[PDB]
RNA sequence: UAAUUGCGAUAACGAACGAGACCUUAACCUGCUAAAUAGCCCGUAUUGCCUUGGCAGUACGCCGGCUUCUUAGAGGGACUAUCGGCUCAAGCCGAUGGAAGUUUGAGGCAAUAACAGGUCUGUGAUGCCCUUAGAUGUUCUGGGCCGCACGCGCGCUACACUGACAGAGCCAGCGAGUACUCCCUUGGCCGAGAGGCCCGGGUAAUCUUGUUAAACUCUGUCGUGCUGGGGAUAGAGCAUUGCAAUUAUUGCUCUUCAACGAGGAAUCCCUAGUAAGCGCAAGUCAUCAGCUUGCGUUGAUUACGUCCCUGCCCUUUGUACACACC
């Protein structure tokens, strides 16, 4: 029946769930298209899977995602593993996984955080951060 | 015998105590051939003050942060009046319980 | 058209950030391999590595990266690579239209020339200079002189009608050579000076 | 990033007194020690299991000075 | 293909939208302008003449993409942070009245209605429809 | 410690005198080299921008920089 | 001046008063016969190269 | 080795506190139990454009299907796993795999024994002394703790182009909220601004709140000049909190435009989502944050060390001290 499979991707704050659907070559993320959706100068790592990939294996698959909470640089990180779930895990369950593993392999060469998420955050000290205060008389 | 789909509540400081009561209660009701739509659990709300330990306020200066935790653990039913009654007896200790018909 | 159509003649061609491909680097000398590292490129520098964690995995770095990283500093300029970025990409076409050359072999070739092989370490004389004048290990080199390279750009550019873009431009300009009007050499060779005196 | 005598100790006795019935299997041993001990902490209860796999390991090449066995 | 607002560059729109709702000429000024201050913030009114023609596309814009707003919302929106002197400084949102009445205006134009139903304003289907034309010319222009 | 904020005829001749012969061209060479301010360069610049002897790289809210046709 | 490469072949203990030298042993690279030992002021790995230009001083 | 944490040599053998274990919290689970006070798919009605069949939105479903994302319970998972060179061994380092390989990150509790350390201004904990009806008991009016030639400590704003100014694009998390009281406040209306009036929601994953925060990004003005960088000092006027604002509570409106160009001798804090920048919530609170306790955004240079300086502990050593160099 209807082919679609659903991953998301994860940042500091910065949740994006997205499903991948059988489409015909489309992808635009909050409805909106990815035409514009960056900081202007940081755009060409949206283009990342698909530039050192090739367009051609994006054919007939379409995507919708949905991104919220944190910041901008977070956010941008955030939907870009989005991609590289979204279309290995596609190709996975539904075609054959050896351009899945040439893909993998070749995707995980380049940057291993396509598919693996980064864990960071803080952590409440009593001196006003990691550093204290000076020292009343010394 | 109309009947209202009435909702339970329930409140306690425990965790363990609370979720076998939840369990237990919903064997209880299943056991007589009663329809339930299960578990809704709500939110864990967290409230903490900070003071500080020395009374007087020589020397450094240091904290200490107490805190109590709080659940809500609530249940919904679709039931007949008089029911509740007989099924909602055998309580534990210190746990509260309200009962909201929602009809 | 899911990708922006103007952009799409690189797609044929090896990676690169647009304007410049890091093919055909610069043979001049040794010593400095192994620990400048472009073998793998990137677009752009922001790229959120783990470099610190362990103690040469730093050394497996893009220069690129760490020129955007050392221009921040002085407590304005804390976390915001963003100008960063935008100068040293910029910077890079002044410089290739003011020469020929690709901008990445300006970068370079400057960086290999500008670094000391020998220092001075104070140990304890009482009050004076037991000055050996020991060796420098070329990992330090490249730490060093982007320091000191970046500082150059921004005193000079400091209270000036000029910017920064330009500014670091001619620096690199002009320590391709022994021009001698360029911060990091003039710094740079005196050092020597200093410790060849205690040698 | 180092054990303490209570870890080691609980090692010693296991090996010597339940040889035959664990091997180099890091998991084989995991399960073992929970049915054969009273342990409270499933971390406690792993690294005790660790150190046997080591010391299993070496005791197959060449016998060792603690190890006093039937 | 077929297109709609949310597929042209954003400060593209609001420029473009700026020069079209000028030329067509309908809209009241109640005179506040050349007085208002843009916000309890700011410090001098804005550089350009045709600012407050420029302003009508923004708001028009979000209207669409939310699900209701109102005149208070647009306060907080648009507010920003304010020189105190010497101390920190906050978070301190624009005037109230200048963004209410020109949206009062806007509307007795027919782009948005009242929302009882609710609260607040939502556009209506012609309006809708105006902002997709200026919108569908800039993609080919381009 | 001022500069012209009218251009001169002195000034005029020079300007397409070798502006056709410079390799880049910014607001600060002009400031620095012709003695001239920094609001008349901008103004300068889209003048013989428009006239066509110098071409555009990239432009933006800062800085604009041009070379030669 | 005829300057001279060499290699570091193994790394032997940071002398010096707050420990910022280090003693090295090096190899000339050139005449394998040779090796010689130097200080390095940064951090030295294995298999690295060094640049020496003058190689008659050999402190302790 | 972070550790009297361990290996070993040994007239010692086997043990007990402390450290470790322990508990809270942050990271993984397409596997279990789930959820209209959380979501997605699906189905109806419906809006706009291309028209095509779709795309982008609105309202409903409460036995239509599901729990990937959000949220909490039971569990599992890392133990240094496999390796390559040192080495008796305990270990250390380095590569691979993996969400995670500094004790995985950060905290809580915390041994024997002392100090003439601090607190009688926390206590209806408490001895003695003192006062007691012209009260040192309690209460009302006004003032002061803030008064200023001058020395010192914790902080706030700046010395600008890596900037200032004007438009526009636009992204969080931790928390808090009304009964005998007056809390968080949406929407509509009046008001340049501060503020004002009228319906209403929420005792709360339901309403405030998606808290549209600040920083940030794009397009322009200004252009080396203490200038549009800077905002101390003062004059005039308009409101709000409160019984009461003078010694201005604070806010709003217009004007006034000081010193200050990176700071001598000295000296501090800090090792990765850390320093630093930037803001937000809570505490005191009718109003007043330049303060503290917490939260998030952007996000680096340099090291993986030593006993040279400044502290501390263990051994050897000396003593006419033992209330112990006061």
């Amino acid at each position: 029946s209807v082919q679609a499979v659903q991953v998301f991707g994860k940042k500091k704050n910065a949740t994006a769930v997205a499903r991948c659907v059988q489409g015909k070559g489309l992808i635009k993320v909050n409805g909106k298209p990815l035409k514009l959706f960056a900081p202007e100068i940081l755009r060409a790592k949206l283009y990342e899977p698909i530039l050192i990939l090739g367009t051609d294996k994006f054919a007939d698959v379409d995507i919708r995602i949905r991104v919220a909470g944190g910041g901008h640089t977070s956010q941008v990180y955030a939907v870009r593993q989005a991609i590289a779930k979204s279309i290995v895990a596609y190709y996975a369950k539904y075609v054959d996984e050896h351009s899945k593993n040439l893909l993998k392999q070749e995707l995980i060469q380049f940057d291993r955080s396509l598919l693996v998420a980064d864990p960071r955050r803080c952590e409440p000290k009593k001196f006003g951060g990691r550093g204290a205060r000076a020292r009343f008389q010394k | 015998p109309k009947v209202h789909k009435i909702r339970i509540t329930l409140t306690s400081r425990k965790v363990q105590s609370l979720e076998k009561v939840c369990q237990e209660l919903i064997e209880r009701a299943k056991n007589k051939d009663l329809r339930v739509k299960g578990p809704v659990r709500m939110p864990t709300k967290t409230l903490k003050i900070t003071t500080r330990k020395t009374p007087c306020g020589e020397g450094s200066k240091t904290w200490d942060a107490y805190e109590m935790r709080i659940h809500k653990r609530l249940i919904d039913l679709t039931a007949p009046t008089e029911i509740v009654k007989q099924i909602i007896i055998n309580i534990e200790a210190g746990v509260e319980v309200e009962v909201t018909i929602a009809a | 058209d899911v990708l922006p159509k103007e952009v799409l003649a690189e797609v044929g061609s090896v990676k690169l950030f647009n304007r410049w491909s890091y093919d055909d680097i610069e043979i001049r000398d040794i010593s400095l391999t192994d620990y400048i590292q472009i073998r793998a490129p990137v677009y752009i520098p922001h790229s959120a590595g783990r470099y610190a964690v362990k103690r040469f995995r730093k050394a497996n770095c893009p220069i690129i990266e760490r020129l955007t990283n050392s221009l921040m500093m002085h407590g304005r300029n804390n976390g915001k690579k963003l100008m960063a970025v935008r100068i040293v990409a910029h910077a890079f076409e002044i410089i290739h239209l003011m020469t020929d050359q690709n901008p990445i072999q300006v970068a370079v070739d400057a960086i290999v020339n500008c670094g000391p092989r020998e220092d001075s370490t104070r140990i304890g004389s009482a009050g004076t200079v037991r000055r050996q004048a020991v060796d420098v290990s070329p990992l330090r080199r490249v730490n060093q002189a982007i320091a000191l390279l970046t500082t150059g750009a921004r005193e000079a550019a400091f209270r000036n009608v000029k910017t920064i873009a330009e500014c670091l431009a001619e620096e690199l300009i002009n320590a391709a050579k022994g021009s001698s009007n360029s911060y990091a050499i003039k710094k740079k060779d005196e050092l020597e000076r200093v410790a060849k005196s205690n040698r | 990033r180092v054990r303490t005598k209570t870890v080691k100790k609980s090692a010693k006795v296991i090996i010597e007194k339940y040889y035959p019935r664990l091997t180099l299997d890091f998991e084989t041993n995991k399960r073992v020690c929970d049915e054969i001990a009273v342990i409270s902490s499933k971390r406690l209860r792993n690294k005790i299991a660790g150190y046997t796999t080591h010391l299993m390991k070496r005791i197959q090449r060449g016998p060792v000075r603690g190890i006093s066995f039937k | 293909g077929g297109v709609t607002v949310r597929d042209v560059d954003a400060h593209k729109f609001v420029a473009a939208y700026a020069a079209f709702l000028k030329r067509q000429g309908k809209l009241p000024v109640p005179g506040w302008v050349d007085t208002v201050k843009t916000g309890n913030a700011k410090e001098l009114p804005p550089q350009d003449i045709d600012w407050w023609y420029i302003r009508a596309a923004s708001v028009a814009r979000h209207v669409y993409l939310r699900k209701t707003v109102g005149v208070g919302r647009l306060r907080k929106v648009h507010g920003s942070a304010k020189n105190r002197g010497t101390r920190p400084s906050h978070h301190v949102d624009a005037s109230g009245s200048v963004d209410r009445k020109i949206m009062q205006a806007l509307e007795k134009i027919q782009v948005l209605e009242k929302d009882e139903e609710r609260g607040g304003r939502r556009i209506t289907q012609q309006g809708q429809r105006d902002l997709d034309r200026i919108a569908q010319t800039v993609a080919e222009a381009d | 410690a001022q500069h012209s904020v009218i251009l001169d005829k002195a000034t005029s001749d020079k300007l397409y005198k070798d502006v056709q012969s410079y390799r880049l061209v910014t607001v600060a060479t002009l400031v620095d080299r012709l003695k001239i301010n920094g609001a008349l360069a901008r103004k300068c610049l889209k003048d013989l921008e428009e006239k066509g002897l110098i071409r555009q790289v990239v432009g933006h809210s800062k800085m604009k920089i041009y070379t030669r046709a | 001046a005829p300057v001279k490469f060499v290699k570091v072949t193994r790394v032997l203990g940071r002398t010096g008063s707050r420990g910022g030298v280090t003693q090295v042993r090096v190899e000339f690279m050139d005449d394998t016969t040779r090796s010689i030992i130097r200080n390095v002021k940064g951090p030295v790995r294995e298999n690295d190269i060094l640049v020496l230009l003058e190689s008659e001083r050999e402190a302790r």
